[PDB]
């Protein structure tokens, strides 16, 4: 659903399957993080399901040894010099020796300004040592980390539940039209984007001969040429748009080994899983109360989050006793407006919109014989009709989905296929729609925070600053303290920081913040892109005196002050608000949870074999698991006949099912539940179980 | 009220809408009214709506802990696929909006809907059957929102202060009307100390007694109050004859409030002020200017020296524990005690650092959600880091996430997460497994008749007397003494009877048995009923739920495994008993 | 009866309801069986009518049976027999 | 960078990387 | 153009002065735009007329009781602020009000003459005792809004003045709110019931009527760029 | 023994009853879950489910 | 067996609420008294 | 006090940017006042934009078109930000004709009487020597915006391609007030405005508009008497 959700895939470390350890015969003690795995495993990737610490990620710097053992690269220090010769240590070879930290004070020559430094030790202690008794130092900062959960800024000021949860959602982000670079991010996107394969990258180098949509030719340097041809609206594996648009002209030189054309969740050639908005982490008239959030319907009409969805349906035209399966157009009992839209052929015409229960591939089945009604034979004198010997077995579109159609992947015995024996057509025919943004569609950030859309509400109810920008987003600021990501203010504070720009005031001397932060970055242009390592990142201060300096847009106008808050005038009354409320640029992705997926309703469908119950998941009709406990809950108020209706006649019976489904078509008074069936069928097993079970009138 | 999908309704009332619709010849036929329904054509919804007037509906979040997690609501349509949820059952169901999903049910039979309507009905079960106290309370924001309505800040704008000589107080009002026409502008605050003659809020007890007399009923009679505005909408909020209470707002005087209401008022009553708390403070809760940022998260002064006291006394006990005097195990017990006093004083600094106005402090004082620990957790240090095994690892982290971690540090709070998060996965389990096996063993437990009359009963220590000589009330009543029925009658130094037997045991009469200076009463119980089948009701006594005397028929075993059952998720161990 | 007027499902107060019968659970089954007999009256308008009767109060526009039930009990209209 | 494609990316960091991922 | 569904005004009666207006049904998005600038039009547009400055008998320093009459100052000048009184002249008329013996202060006592009136008769200011003597002397005059009290310029030659609250919006409390009734139906129609409450001189009716013919009025100035534009009309009544 | 059965140990139970002929008598409360009859809980009691409602002598004069 | 079935409801009762307040969490005492009624239902036979 | 009636002057800063101010207004009167403007001058201003596409080369609009360089939605895209302004209420249609390798911009269109394209320099897409774009639109006249209605809903030919479409002149909108607060009581609100439009219709013009609707929706209060 997108590259990294494939990245992910690979380069992850599971514990089940064969030889290993399922979910029950794991103990408290493997799901736990070793000492060891520092480097090795990154502690923080992993599902938090009931598989938490089973299923994980490795690290981005760590390497298979030949024998099966992950191994690491260290640097290593001699005499308070360190070497840039890098070796590879397995688990074991670090009890030997003494890593030092990542982040350690040297000065240019190796040396540390205090000899006491915290690195760990053989058994997981971590104790201070003098310089010169260590033997190695870490190759850098983010290597106890992996891919996914190395692209949240901030990343130290987040607690790691919630830093695991957002490395979760990281994988679970959507494709959008767009995909906008995250205005702050990690060096990490690029090399992930690159290296998760769905960017064509340029392998040899050359000037491009000429693009297009479709294809784009590269010129190389010596006389042959090299084309690349293009997937547009390829289906993925999880109903998700791959868009791949081109990002070079018509005459620019390229260079082996650069970016072409941007991936479904790239743009420019680096990791783009959401887009920048607006954010106000004030809570309002409780739209955002628990985790709520409450977008701008500016977001619906630019299709700012709007993503594609591109949905398979299969048709099997096998071989039967009845002969053979026909697609046609000769299905028994059809009107015209619904049949406006299919071909001559059997099929949709290309480009023809569907709804819910629209016939999609006439498949004409000969109905066989069973006993027709005589009603039937009384009616077919009436209008003249035939008998229609055949079962109209066609595709229906099923509930919930809709939209236009994309293409027409047919198979046939004709066309000379490898179709599987007995089968003699097979027709695949592709749905696609443009999911809007609306409520109930889940949404996250990067630091963990989730929640639904409380509302879409136009852009005149919502707060906007004095320059008149209406906010974007709004977060309820109760999550925030409470839930240990304070992180994501941090982030919000540097997006718009970056979203403005700045020009630190170096006149008089450099400011002391500002000496420690590196060149190129005291000048800065708006909606410029900034980059900030996990654990080597900007600080405290760096932020505050990026705050300080924080030049308008337009006219003359710091809509936010130095501590970060700013104020905002009402959409709905239009009084000033009393107290100014910190705003900025926070990175928000739609995730994979739309609710358009997880809406289901069931009146009466199908039941099982065994047991006249009904059905489960959204495959089938379904029909929802009235479980013992809520029985307790039942029992609990005392509602005997509720519980009556729900076990018996809305599940079991089914002489209670018809004649109830009878009285609320006849308006006539619900009758009296019956007997179960399921109880019927439990005697019937003790009964054949060499029981003898008997019910005792009297 | 509750919301429901245009679709899901839609499907949800299949038959009913045939019948309507053909009744009002929507489609000759049933037949065709299946196409009629299934092309959704625009006239099945306003015949849909015409269906679901007064129909109640079932509404389920899995897993399903005590009684109240499952409840009946009467829902009007809403456009979108999502259900509109109530914010203030969201206690009841444990719901919160992470993308949690909730099943609805449809009660069809008659007697059904009956008991939808009547004892699942939303507005009908606001008390917790557990322990008694109000389930239905506000919550998070409105919390906050009150508490900064009711709050009364000291030299805001507009203050009363006394004068003479040049210009009288200039702070009192005439009537709430002029007092908001005031507020309106920018003269007079919200929260600002003033004077206001009330007439349609009763007084408080002691004004009312001392100037109403006998007769002090409010509507009629004028009477001054010395209190902030915003105090007087909150009172607007409450019924006509509740007193006025002019008091801050948090989270356990709104329990105390709601309790009272619920004790003496129609809960229809509370249903619906319940409903005015809730919007005013989710009004308020905007304007309350709770927002968190840098500039919020502040970190103290202090901490640095205080840091590096406790470090001179780490390497102190770290070089004491290199001459081999003392064992690695004395050195562990030693880091941990210096460092748990070390963030016991950076607690306590931190306290008094931040201002009371603060929002962070603001949020955690309200009781709106939130410990002080997670403020020193957030700003300040975190304390001590423990091991996978469960010990705590002697060398501490000494930054805050505000400040930012390193590696290792990250590396050793990464230990303790994973471990907590995968204890919970099992404890929730351990949970269920005890709610099945408490709710199997209490099934046959029910009450079946009124009273048993026996005279066997238990006795409770309430409010032992102390040595200096007073009553000293006992901790433990409300859980002990409350909600029983006495055994006998309640007769001190064999004079009079205070209490007789038979008797709710309400909060007036525990007060006085206090004033009283009785200690020792006998409490019918159901350890003692005399029934052969079930209990008697007068022994099971008031039941928590609905605030009056038990049923005839409630079952009371399943009520009674659900609430032991329901927080089995918080049961935490210490660090062989 | 200084509450203010109420609305939608609640339209009989529950309290006023509660105090006609002796416990919750048999007001539930006079409801039900109020409402019951309703639907049967209302079935045997056309044909012979039995010795039910039907609403009692004035009924409304389209309202279940289950709310005119509850409106009697409210204008008590009705009496029972306790098991 | 050391990406032919690179976007400009100015980033907080305070020491060099001895290997790239 | 045309909103499609004609809005109308429901007014029920509630006292001899209180009334709830509801506006339904109405265009999306524009219930607060009307109600926010309905309640303040209501608030501080209305003229009317109240008292501003106070002297009595007796009073030149004691800003806490007078002698005569028993109870304090605070109460009388309470009273004395919440009168109603139209006045159809601009100028500061001067009241006034005595009595001889012990008694009950009532506004019926007060001699108000030609252009000025008072609808409170019977209201309760002081009660006179122990053979007392007062005589109160007010000052009011008209216009509109909420002004707090001004200062006496004139505080050597008036030394007995002091200034008071006044409340010049014959309308006292004006609330609103908005719901979403019949909005799928009916394209997110929504109703806007407002809740007026004035002083017994004037009626919520006619309050209301003069506070949107004055918006109207004061809004036709902004309507004035094109005469002949593109908006919305209504339709018949 | 069914709610025994239903519970923990199912042959266990099952077979000690079988030895013991140990007739159920179906009146505990999740017996009449599993039967489906009315629980004897609630509005299940033969006080409450044998309520006979009729109207009034005077409402029924008044049609 | 020591103290009658008198003493071990109250101990039991005791020290399970103690248990479930150690986290702040109020639960009724007759909640718990109705179980510790349920195990002390049968009696062992010590003759035949 | 103040008895003068409020005045209402003109600022022009740019082309399509203006500052308003009414004076002299009441004490607490200018944020409400601003904000009631603001929400109807931003949602209720009546305009012109395209509804639906139709071309050629393509059945449905998640097809690539051969020769384009952009693919089929991105063309879409782009022209969502067209800036059309017509007078008549009937829907009309408009015709791109470009051929060979160049840039297709708005000006390359050649609309009808009635309809003129105020932003040409803005780029529609990029062709190449195989370049084939034969763009059909459509433009009717309406307020708010409207999202994309089925082509089925309504007799439309297959390759008729809805596009979702916002008629709404106006870009952006702020105001700012300062009052006096003198202690002589003489206190007034001083309401300044801001209207930024999209090239089609003046600040004026939408103000006026946004004045008519509110004057119609007050008058409607007025007739109570
Ligand atoms: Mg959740
Ligand atoms: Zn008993």
């Amino acid at each position: 659903n997108n590259p990294l959700s494939g990245l992910t895939h690979k380069r992850r470390l599971s514990a089940l399957g064969p030889g290993g350890l399922s979910r029950e015969r794991a103990g408290l003690e493997v799901r736990d993080v070793h000492p060891s795995h520092y480097g090795r495993m990154c502690p923080i990737e992993t599902p938090e399901g009931p598989n938490i610490g089973l299923i994980g990620s490795l690290s981005v710097y760590a390497r298979v040894n030949p024998f099966g053992f992950i191994e690491t690269p260290y640097r290593k220090v001699v005499d308070g010099v360190v070497s840039d010769e890098i070796v590879y240590l397995t688990a074991d070879e670090e009890d030997r020796h003494v890593v030092a930290q990542a982040n350690s004070p040297i000065d240019a020559d190796g040396r540390f300004v205090e000899p006491r430094v915290l690195v760990r030790r053989k058994a997981g202690e971590v104790e201070y040592v003098p310089s010169s008794e260590v033997d190695y130092m870490d190759v850098s900062p983010r290597q106890m980390v992996s891919v996914a959960t190395a692209m949240i800024p901030f990343l130290e000021h987040d607690d790691a539940n919630r830093a695991l949860m957002g490395a979760n959602m990281q994988r679970q982000a959507v494709p959008l039209v767009r995909s906008e670079a995250p205005l702050v991010g990690t060096g990490m996107e690029l090399r992930a984007a690159i290296d998760a394969g769905d960017v064509v990258v340029a392998e040899e180098s050359g000037v491009i001969e000429e693009v297009s949509a479709d294809y784009i030719t590269v010129m190389h340097d010596n006389g042959t040429r090299r084309t690349y041809r293009m997937r547009k609206f390829a289906r993925s594996n999880h109903g998700t748009c791959a868009n791949q648009c081109p990002i070079v002209d018509a005459g620019d030189r390229v260079e082996a080994g650069q970016v072409i054309a941007d991936g479904p969740c790239t743009d420019d050639g680096e990791m783009a899983l959401g887009k920048n908005l607006l954010v106000a982490i004030m809570p309002w008239e409780g739209h955002n109360y628990e985790d709520a959030i409450i977008l701008s319907n500016r977001l619906v009409e630019e299709d700012v989050l709007t993503s594609i969805h591109i949905e398979e349906h299969e048709i099997d035209a096998r071989d039967t006793k009845l002969g053979a399966e026909e697609i046609t157009r000769d299905i028994p009992n059809i009107s015209d407006e619904v049949l406006a839209d299919l071909d001559e052929r059997g099929i949709v015409r290309i480009g023809a919109e569907v709804r819910d229960g629209d016939i999609l591939v006439g498949k004409v089945t000969p109905k066989g014989e069973t006993e027709l009604t005589p009603e039937e034979r009384l009616l077919r004198a009436i209008f003249g009709e035939k008998a229609r010997e055949v079962r109209d077995t066609s595709l229906k579109v099923p509930h919930g989905e809709s939209g236009k159609v994309i293409g027409i992947r047919v198979f046939s015995r004709e066309d000379e296929d490898e179709l599987p024996a007995g089968v003699n057509e097979l027709v695949r025919v592709y749905v696609a729609q443009k999911r809007k943004i609306s409520d109930g569609d889940k949404l996250a950030g990067r630091h963990g925070n989730k929640g639904v859309i409380g509302k879409i509400l136009p852009v005149e109810d919502m707060p906007f600053l004095a320059d008149g920008t209406p906010v974007d987003i709004i977060l309820n600021t109760h999550g925030v303290p409470r839930r240990m990501n304070i992180g994501q203010i941090l982030e919000t504070h540097l997006g718009w920081c970056a979203h403005s720009g700045w020009k630190v005031d170096a006149a008089k001397g450099v400011p002391d913040w500002a000496a420690r932060l590196p060149d190129e970055l005291l000048e800065a242009q708006p909606n410029a892109i900034v980059s900030t390592p996990v654990f080597d990142g900007a600080q405290e201060a760096e932020l505050q005196g990026l705050l300080s300096c924080t030049l308008p847009n337009r006219d003359g106008d710091v809509l936010v002050d130095a501590d970060g808050k700013a104020m905002l005038f009402d959409g709905r009354s239009g009084e000033p608000f009393p107290y100014p409320v910190t705003v900025g640029y926070m990175y928000i992705m739609k995730l994979h949870h739309l609710v358009d997926d997880k809406i289901h309703a069931r009146s009466t469908g199908p039941y099982s074999m065994i047991t006249q119950q009904p059905l489960g998941g959204k495959a089938q009709f379904g029909g929802q698991r009235f479980g013992e406990m809520e029985c307790w809950a039942m029992q609990a108020y005392g509602a005997a006949y509720t519980l009556q209706e729900l076990l018996t006649i809305k599940s079991d019976d089914t002489v209670g099912r018809v004649k109830v489904y009878e009285a609320i078509v006849k308006g006539e008074n619900i009758p009296e539940p019956g007997i179960p069936e399921s109880f019927k069928v439990l005697l019937k097993e003790l009964q054949s179980l060499c029981l003898n079970v008997e019910v005792l009138s009297s | 009220q509750c919301g429901l999908p245009k679709l899901m309704a839609l499907e949800l009332f299949k038959p009913f809408v045939m019948k309507r619709l053909v009744d009002l010849n929507h489609a000759q036929n049933i037949k065709s009214a299946k196409r009629m329904v299934e092309r959704q054509r625009p006239q099945v919804w306003d015949v849909l709506e015409e269906v679901i007037a007064e129909h109640p509906v079932l509404l389920n979040r899995a897993p399903t802990l005590h009684r109240l997690g499952i409840q009946a609501f009467e829902p009007m349509l809403v456009e979108g696929k999502a259900i509109q949820l109530h914010p203030l059952v969201c206690e009841a169901f444990n719901a919160d909006f992470d993308g949690d999903q909730m099943a609805v049910h449809l009660p069809l039979s008659a007697e059904a809907q009956a008991e939808a309507r009547i004892l699942m009905l939303s507005s009908n079960n606001i008390l917790s059957p557990a322990s008694g106290r109000p389930l239905a309370m506000p919550r998070l924001d409105m919390v906050t929102g009150l508490y900064y309505l009711t709050t009364e800040v000291p030299g805001d704008t507009g203050e009363y202060q006394p004068a003479s000589g040049d210009h009288p107080e200039t702070g009192v009002y005439s009537s709430p009307a002029e007092a908001i026409m005031a507020a309106d502008r920018g003269v007079l605050s919200v929260r600002a100390k003033i004077k206001v003659r009330l007439t349609q809020l009763r007084p408080p007890v002691e004004i009312e007694a001392e100037l109403f007399g006998h007769s002090g009923w409010q509507p009629g009679d004028a009477w001054m109050a010395e209190t902030t505005l915003g105090r007087v909408m909150f009172n607007e909020l409450l019924p006509l004859g509740y007193p006025f209470v002019n008091k801050q707002m948090h989270k356990k005087v709104q329990a105390a409030i709601i309790n009272d209401l619920a004790e003496r008022y129609p809960m229809i009553v509370v249903a619906q002020t319940v409903d005015k708390l809730k919007d005013a403070g989710f009004y308020w809760a905007t304007r309350s200017g709770v927002t968190v940022s840098m500039a919020d998260v502040l970190v103290p002064p202090r901490k640095k020296e205080i840091l590096d006291h406790y470090e001179e006394r780490a390497d102190k006990v770290e070089k004491q524990f290199q001459r081999g005097a003392l064992n690695h195990d004395e050195r562990n017990e030693a880091l941990v005690e210096i460092w748990k006093e070390a963030t016991d004083e950076v607690g306590q600094a931190l306290r008094e650092h931040y201002p009371d106005d603060n929002p962070i402090i603001t949020i955690v004082d309200s009781g709106a959600t939130g410990n002080f620990t997670q403020t020193r957790t957030l700003a300040g240090m975190k304390g001590l880091v423990t091991n996978p095994k469960g010990e705590f690892i002697p060398r501490p982290v000494k930054s805050s996430f505000r400040e930012g971690l390193t590696v290792l540090e990250y590396f050793i709070n990464t230990h303790g997460a994973r471990k907590g998060l995968a204890d919970t996965a099992l404890r929730t389990a351990d949970s269920g497994y005890l709610t099945r096996r408490l709710v199997d063993v209490s099934q046959d437990v029910i009450v079946r008749e009124h009273d048993c009359q026996t005279e066997r009963g238990i006795v409770v220590e309430l409010a032992e007397r102390a040595p200096d000589g007073t009553l000293i009330r006992d901790p433990y009543i409300e859980t002990s003494a409350y909600a029983r029925t006495l055994g006998t009658d309640a007769v001190d130094e064999a004079g009079n009877v205070i209490v007789e037997r038979g008797q709710d045991l309400g909060d007036p009469e525990i007060d006085a048995l206090l004033a009283a200076g009785i200690t020792q009463v006998k409490v019918r119980s159901v350890l003692t009923c005399a029934t052969s089948t079930g209990v008697c009701a007068t022994c099971y006594g008031r039941s928590m739920a609905t605030g009056k005397l038990v049923d005839i028929g409630e079952a009371v075993g399943i009520v009674a495994a659900q609430s032991i059952g329901e927080p089995g998720t918080q049961l935490t161990m210490r660090t062989d008993i | 009866g200084g509450y203010d007027t109420p609305l939608g499902i609640t339209n009989p107060p529950i309290d006023e309801l509660l105090d006609r019968v002796s416990s919750k659970y048999a007001l539930v089954i006079y409801a039900a069986k109020r409402a019951r007999q309703i639907n049967d009256y209302y079935n045997q308008l056309g044909e012979g009518i039995l010795e039910y009767v039907g609403p009692l109060v004035e009924p409304g526009l389209q309202e279940k049976p289950l709310s005119i039930a509850l409106r009697e009990i409210h204008a008590d209209l009705l009496e029972h027999t306790e098991g | 960078n050391s990406v032919p494609g690179a976007p400009n990316r100015v980033s907080f960091a305070k020491l060099r990387e001895p290997l790239e991922v | 153009m045309l909103i499609s569904q004609r809005p109308t005004l429901s007014e029920d009666v509630l006292t001899d002065n209180r009334s709830q207006f509801v506006i339904e049904p109405l265009e999306p998005g524009f219930g607060y735009t009307l109600g926010n600038s309905l309640r303040r039009t209501l608030l501080s547009s209305i003229p009317g007329a109240a008292v501003t400055s106070i002297r009595i008998d007796g009073v030149l320093h004691e800003f806490t009781t007078v002698p005569g009459v028993k109870e304090d100052v605070t109460e009388i000048i309470l009273n004395l602020k919440s009168l109603v009184v139209s006045s159809e002249e601009d100028e500061p008329v001067t009241m006034y009000l005595r009595k001889q013996g012990p008694g009950e202060v009532t506004a019926g006592d007060i001699v108000p003459p030609a252009g000025v009136t008072v609808h409170n008769p019977g209201m309760h200011i002081a009660t006179l005792n122990d053979k007392g003597k007062l005589e109160v002397e007010l000052v009011v005059e008209r216009g509109r809004g909420y002004v707090p009290a001004v200062q006496n310029r004139a505080s050597g030659a008036e030394i007995g003045r002091i200034p008071v609250d006044s409340i010049y919006s014959p309308v006292l409390k004006v609330t609103y709110k908005v719901d979403a009734t019949r909005v799928e139906q009916r394209t997110d129609f929504d109703k806007l019931i407002l809740d007026v409450e004035t002083k017994n001189s004037i009626s919520p009716r006619d309050a209301l009527a003069s506070a949107g013919k004055t918006l109207v009025e004061l809004f036709g100035l902004a309507r004035e760029l094109n005469v002949e534009a593109e908006g919305i009309e209504i339709g018949p009544s | 023994w069914l709610s025994a059965a239903s519970f923990q140990e199912t042959t266990r139970v099952l077979t000690d009853a079988a030895i013991n002929c140990r007739s159920d008598k179906l009146n505990g409360l999740k017996e009449n879950v599993i039967i489906g009859k009315l629980i004897p809980a609630g509005t299940g009691i033969n006080r409450y489910r044998n309520i006979a409602v009729q109207p009034t002598e005077e409402a029924r004069a008044a049609a | 067996r020591v103290q009658g079935p008198r003493e071990v409801q109250i101990h039991l009762v005791r020290e399970v609420q103690e248990v479930y307040r150690a986290q702040g969490v109020s639960i009724h005492d007759k909640h718990i008294e109705v179980i510790v009624r349920q195990m002390l239902r049968r009696v062992t036979i010590i003759d035949s």
